[PDB]
C-alpha cells in the first residue's frame, strides 16, 4: 500500500479565479493517477484518469498535469456548482489502490 | 533478481474482453 | 441509466458477521468487474476488494485480507460482500464500484449511494 | 448479394424511447455477430454495441452503457436497438455492421445504408 | 477505450501521385487496426484488416504497414476513384472499438 | 483471520531427505508469494527461499542450493517444500512467511506457528 | 550476500524509558529495511518496513530512521509489553534476504 | 464403395445463376454433412461450404457470402449448391466431400469425381 | 481466415530418398491438420489428420509431425507412386477452412 | 433366456458378396436396435454397425462405409448384415450384438455365439 | 474416432489380491465407458456401464471409477473364475463405439 | 367399480415355469393397457412388463427380458403373464396393474389384490 | 434404467405437522414423476401425476413440486390417516419405469 | 386427460362491439379445437369445428383461428342475441374430451 498525499488540506477561493490542487505520491507511479469531486452527501463522481485525459461529460475547465510523484489539478474556471472535496487516487501496477486525505474548495 | 515482486499485480483488467469472437464455430 | 443499489446494512457489534449486497440495475453485470470502496467518517476514502467478471481471482486491500469476502452472482444480477470478525475501525459508509473498462485503468464511474455499517457496543 | 436495411428512425424528444430495426437479407444471420455504428455530422464514427451469434453476451461503449439495449431475432432474420432516455449527444446516422467473421479480426465489412435519428425540439 | 489520431486532417493531390496516411494510438494496440473508406454519401468500405493484410475485392495499390503505434496507410499510385474520407480503427483486445477523426483527400 | 499451519517435522538422520507443508486458511493463496525463513536455536534467522504467486520462477539462499526444493498447489490452498541432502546445520524451527505485496517491499507479515526439524543419530 | 550487523547486542531498560537499537549494514541497501520483534514462544512479528515506515496496527510509539548503510529504531516510550528481541531485516534489491542478530531489551 | 457424381456445370456469362448436384451413391447420406470444395485452375483449392446432416446450420466462405446458396435433400440422397450473381473469379472445377464423421475433424476423406463450372462471355 | 503458406513450393526427388515437406500457418492451430495428396487428374485423398495420425489405409511411410504453427509430413522412402501434389489442410475452431499453396514432386 | 446365433460363415474371395443372419429367439426384437461387433484374429474388438429399432437410421463404422449394409426385418425376428467389395483385413469372427436399452448408455448385453467369415483364395 | 488404450496389457496375478486395470482416452469422453470380460472361446460379458455403476448379475467384486479420460477397473478380491481378457469400451455422443486392445489375466 | 383379482401363485422350484392371471371385472378391458407390478420382500417396487391394448406392443424390465412372456386376451376380459427360468430373485407379491389412459403419463390407478410367488426349494 | 432415489429413508411426525418428502432422479425426467401411498397390506394408490397434478378424489392437502431431478411432495397439515410408505415412481420417455425405494412416516 | 383454460372468465361488452375469447389449453392438442354457445335454458350448440371452420347454419360474424395451444374465437360484431356462454372443447386423438369453465357475455 502507498501512501498519497494531496495538498493542500483545506483551499478556499471565490469564484472565477484559478486553483490548482496538487498530489505527491510515495514514489514514482507513473501517470496511472485519477481524480474525484465528492459533494457532500453523494459519491464522489470521477474527473481525470491517466492523469490528464478528461473523462466523458465533465466540463472542459477542469485539466490534470504532472507524472511521477508531482500531480496537479488545474481548474480554469471556478464555477458555484464547482465548490466539492477533492480526492486524488492511484491504480499503479503491482500496488493497491489507495486515496488521497481529500481536499475541501470553500467560497471566499 | 530474488527481490522481485512475487504477485499477481491486483490491477490487471478485471472486465471480459468484449472483442473477442463473437462469430458461430463453422468447424 | 444504471444505478447500483446497496443494501444490508445496520449496526453490529465487534466480532460477529454481516451480508451486503450491491443488486445492480440496467448494467451489464456480467462483462463487468466491481470493486467495494470504504469511506471512513474522518473523510477518507479506503479500497476495500474487486472482483473480476466471472470471479476467477480476487484481490483484497491487507486491512480486511481474512476477514473479507467478495462473491459476485452474475444471475441475480447482483454482488456480495460478507464480513467476519469486525472491529472498531471497520465503522464507515460502503460504497459499491463498476470499473470504467479500460485496458490498463483501475477507475470507478457508476458509484452506488452507499450502505452504512456501525461497529460498537 | 447481402445488403443491411435499417428503419424506425425520425425525430423524438429527449428522455423519449425509439426502436431500431436491421432486418437482413440473403445473409446466413445466425452465424454471424452483428455491430452498431454511429456516424456524427462531425463525420466522426463511434461504435455502440455488439452481439454474439446467439445473444449469449452483449458489449456497449461507455457513452451508451445502461441506456441502449441491443437484441437479435434470428428467426424473424433481423437485429433490434432500443433506445432509452436519449439526449442531444445521440443524433447522428446509425449503420448497421457485419462482423467479419474473423479469429480476432471485430472488423466490418457489409455495412447498411444508414437510418437517421434526430434528438432535438 | 484508446483514442486514435490520424495525421494530416486534409492532404490534398492530384492523380497519379503517391500519398501517405498516418494513424497514431495514445497505446500500443499490436497490429490490431483497420482501415476504411468512405466516399460522400455513403457507408464505409473495409480496406485493410490486421494493419497489412490487404481485404478481398480491394484493389492492390493500397498497402498497409506499422505496429504498435505507428501505422501507414500508403496509396501506391493515386487513381480519380479514390478521393474520399479514410478512417483508421482498432480493435485491441480488453479495449472497446474507437475510430480515427477521418482524414480527406482532396484533387490538386 | 488467515493462519499458516506448518505440519511434516521430527527427526531425521543426516542425508535423508524430508517433507514439509504449508497448509493455509482463509488466505487468498494463489495471489500471494510465499516465503520459508529458518531459525536456528542460536536465535538466528536465515531466509530460505520464495516461490512466486504461481511458481514460475522460484529462488534459494545460497546456503540450500541444490538440497531443498519448493513447490507451491494454489489449487489445493497448501505450500510445500522437500529438503534433501540434509545436514546438522539444518537443525532449526522452520517458519513459514507470507510475502507483504507491495511493490517492491520484500517484508513478511503473517507468519506461522513453526514446525520443528531435527537432524542427529 | 550482505552480512547484517545490529548493535547492542543486549541492552536493558525500564518501563518508560527511551532506547535506540541500530543496525548496521555492510554495504549500502538504500532504504530496504525491514524490523521484527520476536517475543518469546512466538513468531516474529513486523514493525517498520522501507526503514521508516510503520506498518499497519503497529502503535506510534515505535520509530525508524537512517538511510545507507546506518539504521535505527526509536521507541517513545518503552511500555511493558514492548519487551522481547528486534531483528534487522533487509530485502535489497539484487542480494539475498538476510537478518541480523537480535537484541534482547532485558528489564532492569 | 462411396462415390459421389456431380452434374449441373457447363459455362455461364456472369451474373447469371447456375444450379450444381451431388447425387451420391450407397452412402448413409444423411447421417453426413457434406462440403463443396473448389479447385482454381491455379491449382489452389479454396473452401466454399458446409451443410450440417440435417440441414440446422450453413457456414460459406466469405468469397461466397451471399451469393451461394447450400441445400440438401436426404430423400434423394444428394445435394446442392446454387450460385447467384457469378462472376470471374468462380471458374474453377467444383468438388463434392463428405466429412470424415470424427468428433472434431473436419476433413474430406470421399471426394467426389468433379464438374467444371466456366464464366466467360 | 488463415493464410496457410508451405515450403519449397518444388521439391525435387528421387526414388528412394528422403523429402520433408514443411507447412507453416500464419497464426497457431493448435493441432488440427490434415495433409493431402492430388495426382495428376485426380481428386486429391486424404493422408494424414490431427497433423500426426495416419488415415486408413494411407502406406505407412508417410509421417506427420509437429504443432502450433510449424508442420512437417516426410516420407521415409519415396515410391515411383508418391510423384504427386500435396496440399496442407486446417480446420482450427472458429476459423474457415483454408488450403495450401501446393507442393510438387518432380521425379529426378 | 434370450440366445442369438448367427450364420452364413463361410469362405470367400475378395470382392465377392456374403449375407449374415442373427436370427433371435425368445427377444422382443422389435423393441431394441441391435449392432453388429467384429472380432479380428488379433483378438481386438471393432465395432461395426448399427440400426434402429424399426430400421429409421443406420450407423456405421468408417471402415465398413459403402461397402457393408445391414437390414432388419421385425416380421422374421432376425438382423442381416450384407457385405460387399471384401478384403483381408475383413477375415474376423462376427458377433451379433443387443443394445442394453438403456435412456443413453450404447452397451452390449446379449451377445450371440459368433460367425466366422474368411476372405483368401 | 477415439482410439482406446487400456494399460497395462497383461497383469499376472494369484488368488486373492487386488488387480486394477487402467483405460486411457485420448480424448474427454465424460463418464461413458462400458468394460467387458471375455474368457477365451466366448463372447464377452458385460461388466461395467458407465464408468461407474455395476451391471446386473455380476458379482459386487468388480469396481469401476474414473471420469474423463482415466477409467479404472478394480477386481477387490480376484477369484479364480475371474480370469480373462477385459476390454474397455467408450460409447461417447457424437463419436463411434471403438474397444481397448484388451489386458490379460495371469495365473501366478 | 372395477377391481382387479389375480391368481396362479404358489411355490415353484427354480428353473420351473409358472402362469399368472389378471381377470377384470366392470372394467372396458379392450380400451385399456396393462402393467405387471413386482414388489420385493424387501418392500422395493420393480415394473415388470406392459401390453398395448389390441396386444401389438410389448415391453419389459431388462431384469427379466426374455424369461417373461406377457399375453392379453380381450374376449375373456383378462390378462396372462407367465414366467419361465425362474429364480430367487423372482419371489416378490406380484400386482396387476391398469395404465391411467392419459396422453403421456404411465402412471398405475387400479391396482389388484396381488398374488404371492415364492421360489425356494 | 434411471435410479430413483427418495429422501429421508424415514421420517416421523405427529398429527397437525406438515412434513416434506423429496425424490432425486438420477438425470432430467422434466415433470415425469409420480407419487405414490401404501398402507400396509394394501396395493399403493396414486397420488400425484405430472409431478405436480392432484390426482382424482385425492384430499387437497397434498401438494407436488419440482422440476429436473429434485422434486417435493409436501402435506399441508398430517392426518392419523395419512401414516404409510410414499414411492416415487417416474415415467421418462424413452426410459423404462422405476421407483423409489420408500419414505416411512412413523407415528410422534 | 388435458386441461381446457378459456380466458377471460367473463367479459362484459355492449352490442355493436368487437370481442374475442381465447382458450389455453395444457398441451398441443394441433387443431381439432370447437366453439359452443350456451344460452341460459337451453342445451348448448355447436358454432365452429376444427378450430376454424365454421359450422353450418351459424352467423358469418363468428369467427375462430389458432393452432397448437393459442385459439380464439372473434365476433365481428356483436348482436343482441348474441350473449350468452361459450366454451371451449377439443376432442384431440388418444386424449379425452374435456370442455373449458365457459366464459359469460354480460350486456354493458
Amino acid at each position: 500500500d502507498i501512501q498519497m498525499t494531496q495538498s493542500p488540506s483545506t483551499l478556499s477561493a471565490s469564484v472565477g479565479d484559478r486553483v490548482t490542487i496538487t498530489c505527491r505520491a510515495s514514489q514514482s507511479v507513473s501517470t496511472s493517477l485519477a481524480w474525484y469531486q465528492q459533494k457532500p452527501g453523494k459519491a464522489p463522481n470521477l474527473l481525470i484518469y491517466q492523469a490528464s485525459t478528461l473523462y466523458r461529460g465533465v466540463p472542459s475547465r477542469f485539466s490534470g498535469s504532472g507524472s511521477g510523484t508531482e500531480f496537479t489539478l488545474t481548474i480554469g474556471s471556478l464555477q458555484p456548482d464547482d465548490f466539492a472535496t477533492y480526492y486524488c487516487q492511484h491504480y499503479n501496477s503491482y500496488s493497491r489502490i489507495t486515496f488521497g486525505q481529500g481536499t475541501r474548495l470553500e467560497i471566499k | 533478481d530474488p527481490n522481485a515482486n512475487p504477485n499477481v499485480d491486483p490491477n490487471a483488467n478485471p472486465n471480459v474482453d468484449p472483442n473477442a469472437n463473437p462469430n458461430a464455430n463453422p468447424n | 441509466q444504471v444505478q447500483l443499489v446497496e443494501s444490508g446494512g445496520g449496526v453490529v457489534q465487534p466480532g460477529r458477521s454481516l451480508r451486503l449486497s450491491c443488486a445492480a440495475s440496467r448494467l451489464t453485470f456480467r462483462n463487468f468487474g466491481m470493486h467495494w470502496v470504504r469511506q471512513t467518517p474522518g473523510k477518507g476514502l479506503e479500497w476495500v476488494a474487486v472482483i473480476w467478471h466471472d470471479g476467477s481471482n480476487k484481490f483484497y486491500a491487507d486491512s480486511v485480507e481474512g476477514r473479507f469476502t467478495i462473491s459476485r452472482d452474475n444471475s441475480k444480477n447482483t454482488l456480495y460482500l460478507q464480513m467476519n470478525s469486525l472491529r472498531d475501525e471497520d465503522t464507515a459508509i460502503y460504497y459499491c464500484a463498476k470499473d470504467w473498462g479500460g485496458a490498463s485503468d483501475r477507475v470507478f464511474d457508476y458509484w452506488g449511494r452507499g450502505t452504512l455499517v456501525i461497529v460498537s457496543s
